[PDB]
């Protein structure tokens, strides 16, 4: 029974350009654990992202929450980039604030 | 330790009622409670199992407990005591992992002896070789056979013998050794 | 069915590897292995929640078993060492409760395989003072010389084993208290009436198994190779 | 309102490559307090809200003693389960355990939980009476008669009606301030323009805390329609939640569509139509 | 607080 992840990238706070925020990337509904997940700045790449200890919903099906702190700016593009078994290919989303 | 025993020996007359002691130090709420005999065949038997969420009743047998959560206590009451329930008790802490036991209580169980008459006597010889034996019987139940205190001399402790079908019971004690000056006066002497 | 600890008793010698098996054909998962020195205390030694699964309590040599073809849950002693000496207790459990033990092992290590004695057996007669005061008749069984404390005494009267009248000390003795290799003596009574002891008709022995050395290991030296056997002695009825 | 306490365990085999993984979390409604991974580096249950970190170190000695036996009992279990099965001792499963207790308003027992699965799918599970299985599978009638021998369910049944309400009530009143705080709803519509006909609406709500919400939109007696889109609630990473609840109108008129929100921390529903 | 008395090997 293979679950395929949803994917949501959206912002903690509503945008605001050049004031500090977080970048969150929420992979949920899949199966099994084994995940690729990435923070795209401009297409390439962000480090030191974190993410949630895994846990589950009632179907048994994995969430998984990534994030980094970051500061938006009008320009800047962000996108989250994952992989998984279910998955032919890394599937990206981009990040459309609103705008 | 984790469980507590804190009377490493007790003795109680025949036909009479003992309550053998155990606490316990948990900082959890769920666990299950044990008492498990060990008589000298040294096979571990269980007595009786008592979970944490249990209430009263239960209890069944000839043996209850008295369990008290918040006391962390976990009696065990032994009425009407036979001579065969002499031997080691345990009591034992138990989670999914692990169970742990308690240091244990030896139990012995004092016969009721109705006509007591202590008496010590030479049993003739085995065949022509020695060592020769001398016997102590008869006494009464609280009587008490002190170890030998010469290395030459052996002396055993007590015993109680039960001659089921005339529902008669004897205590008694042998000593035996080389030492020329060896007689069966001397022997139990002290 | 049950629970199954072999063997009952071993002796081996210091430096020597052993194994005791405990197998078990209840369906349990978890087991577990306790230690029993003379003094009693029971040790949580080894346990495990099924198949891969050993962890530890303590205590040096064996102390990790393995846990794969069913359980099956043999301890091993590799090097053993007078230390080792005790009853080793296997159990098993229904769930997370009550626990069922095998029989035990009692193992003794001992510094020298030629420190191995059987037991001699001599059964002394009532006297004839507590015959007339008493009407009953008290035979003593002595079992003396013997290492490892490893026996079992029992009485036969006219061919069949007895236990009504009967009382063994709970615990032998060391002949010799001040050596590691001491060998032990353990009496034992067996009374009967006046009358069935002074009948003619009437035999009885004292018999002791005695657990020592097997076919595997190992005998130069002479005395006679102190295996497993039974020694006995014997009187009849005299009036 | 009502409370839970819910503890979830995943245990993921690495055929070869070292000892299978483990993750244990802890949670008071949508707020997690311990956590366990087997390949950090404390090897110990760790905190993870403030009001938990309050209890002593026999606690944590003791949670820790407890989620590895957990952990110990998957690692039987994974090669149990490959056993029966007739897996490969290759490639990886996963045992997934969830259990915990729910209480209402008063803070009495409402139910309890305690479910397994294997490879992600239903396995073994204890019945809402709390003393009977449910085991769809074969495997799991082998499970279902064992712990039935072995009376796992009367032991479950007590820790959720016993140890897991007390310790809820517990954490309840040491992260009062926090758990049980409402956070309501900060809502604001949107409208995005697909083709000139159609237009697409999303209602928001932000910042709220539980999770539990319901948004549903209307047209004056309307309600989902295969095409009402309403997303899984996701977490905002400051402990408050977000879900958003769209609708495209092939209407030129966004009118009158109603956005309704309901939650805990509105002392009345909120009824929401576009702006300009 | 978790299980102390009831997690089971299947």
């Amino acid at each position: 029974i293979q679950r395929t992840p949803k994917i949501q990238v959206y912002s903690r706070h509503p945008a605001e350009n050049g004031k500090s925020n977080f970048l969150n990337c929420y992979v949920s509904g899949f199966h099994p654990s084994e995940i690729e997940v990435d923070l795209l700045k401009n297409g390439e790449r962000i480090e030191k992202v974190e993410h949630s200890d895994l846990s589950f919903s009632e179907d048994w099906s994995f969430y998984l929450l990534y994030y980094t702190e970051f500061t938006p700016t009008e320009k800047d593009e962000y996108a989250c980039r994952v992989n998984h078994v279910t998955l032919s290919q890394p599937k990206i989303v981009k990040w459309d604030r609103d705008m | 330790q984790t469980v507590t025993q804190s009377q490493p020996e007790m003795s109680v007359q025949e036909a009479e009622t003992v309550t053998l002691s155990c606490t316990y130090d948990t900082s959890e709420n769920d666990y299950i409670l044990f008492w498990y005999k060990q008589p000298p065949s040294r096979q571990m038997i269980l007595v009786i199992r008592q979970e944490a969420y249990k209430q009263q009743n239960a209890t069944e047998n000839r043996f209850s407990v008295n369990f008290q959560k918040a006391a962390k206590s976990f009696s065990l009451k032994i009425s009407d005591s036979q001579l065969g329930d002499a031997a080691m008790y345990f009591c034992a802490y138990g989670e999914d992992d692990k169970i742990i036991f308690g240091k244990g209580t030896r139990l012995h169980i004092l016969p009721n002896i109705q006509n007591p008459d202590p008496a010590v006597y030479q049993l003739r010889d085995s065949k022509s070789s020695d060592k020769s034996v001398c016997l102590f019987t008869d006494f009464d139940s609280q009587t008490n056979v002190s170890q030998s205190k010469d290395s030459d001399v052996y002396i055993t402790d007590k015993c109680v013998l039960d001659m089921r079908s005339m529902d008669f019971k004897s205590n008694s004690a042998v000593a035996w050794s080389n030492k020329s000056d060896f007689a069966c006066a001397n022997a139990f002497n002290n | 069915a049950d629970i199954y600890q072999t063997p009952r008793y071993l002796v081996i010698g210091t430096g020597k590897k052993i194994t005791l098996e405990c197998s078990q054909t209840m369906g349990h998962d978890k087991m577990y292995w306790y230690q029993q020195d003379p003094g009693m205390e029971l040790h949580l030694i080894h346990y495990s929640y099924g198949v891969n699964s050993t962890e530890k309590g303590d205590l040096s040599s064996e102390s990790t078993v393995s846990r794969i073809r069913t359980e099956h849950f043999p301890l091993t002693l590799e090097s053993a060492r007078p230390s080792h000496t005790s009853q080793y207790l296997c159990a098993s459990r229904r769930g997370s409760a009550e626990l069922y033990f095998g029989p035990g092992t009692r193992l003794t290590v001992t510094e020298d395989l030629k420190n191995v004695f059987p037991p001699e057996v001599a059964v002394f007669e009532p006297s004839e003072a507590e015959i007339s005061h008493t009407q009953k008749a008290t035979l003593v069984c002595l079992a003396t010389g013997f290492y490892p404390d490893h026996v079992e005494l029992s009485w036969w009267v006219n061919g069949k084993e007895v236990h009504s009248g009967v009382c063994t000390d709970p615990q032998p003795l060391k002949e010799q208290p001040a050596l590691n290799d001491s060998r032990y003596a353990l009496s034992s009574r067996l009374r009967v009436s006046a009358t069935f002891w002074q009948d003619p008709r009437n035999h009885f022995r004292c018999q002791v198994q005695f657990y020592g050395l097997s076919e595997n290991d190992e005998w130069t030296q002479d005395r006679a190779k102190p295996v497993t056997q039974i020694v006995s002695a014997e009187a009849w009825g005299r009036a | 309102g009502s409370h839970s306490m819910r503890y979830f365990f995943t245990s993921v085999s690495r055929p070869g490559r070292g000892e299978p993984r483990f993750i244990a979390v802890g949670y008071v409604d949508d707020t997690q307090f311990v956590r366990f991974d087997s390949d950090a580096a404390s090897q110990r249950m760790e905190p993870r809200a403030p009001w938990i970190e309050q209890e002593g170190p026999e606690y944590w000695d003791g949670e820790t003693r407890k989620v590895k036996a957990h952990s110990q009992t998957h690692r039987v279990d994974l090669g149990t389960l490959r056993g029966y099965y007739n897996q490969s001792e290759a490639g990886s499963h996963t045992v997934q355990r969830m259990y915990g207790c729910d209480v209402g308003s008063d803070w009495r027992f409402l139910r309890g939980y305690h479910q397994y699965a294997y490879d992600g799918k239903d396995y073994i599970a204890l019945k809402e009476d709390l003393r009977s299985w449910t085991a769809a599978d074969m495997a799991a009638q082998t499970t279902k008669h064992k712990w039935e021998a072995a009376h796992v369910a009367e032991q479950l049944r007590a820790y959720l009606e016993g140890t897991c309400v007390e310790w809820l009530r517990r954490y309840l009143e040491n992260g009062k301030e926090t758990l049980q705080r409402t956070d309501a709803p900060k809502t604001h519509m949107t409208h995005h323009a697909v083709s000139d006909h159609e237009a697409t609406l999303r209602c928001w709500a932000l910042s709220f805390y539980p999770a539990e919400i319901t948004l549903t939109w209307q047209r004056d007696g309307e309600d989902q329609t295969q095409d009402t889109e309403l997303v899984e609630t996701r977490p905002a990473g400051d402990g408050t939640f977000q879900k958003w609840a769209a609708v495209v109108v092939p209407s030129g008129q966004e009118q009158r569509y109603t956005c309704h929100v309901q939650h805990e921390g509105l002392p009345k529903p909120l009824t929401l139509r576009w702006e300009a | 607080k978790l299980v102390a008395l009831g997690i089971n090997a299947v």
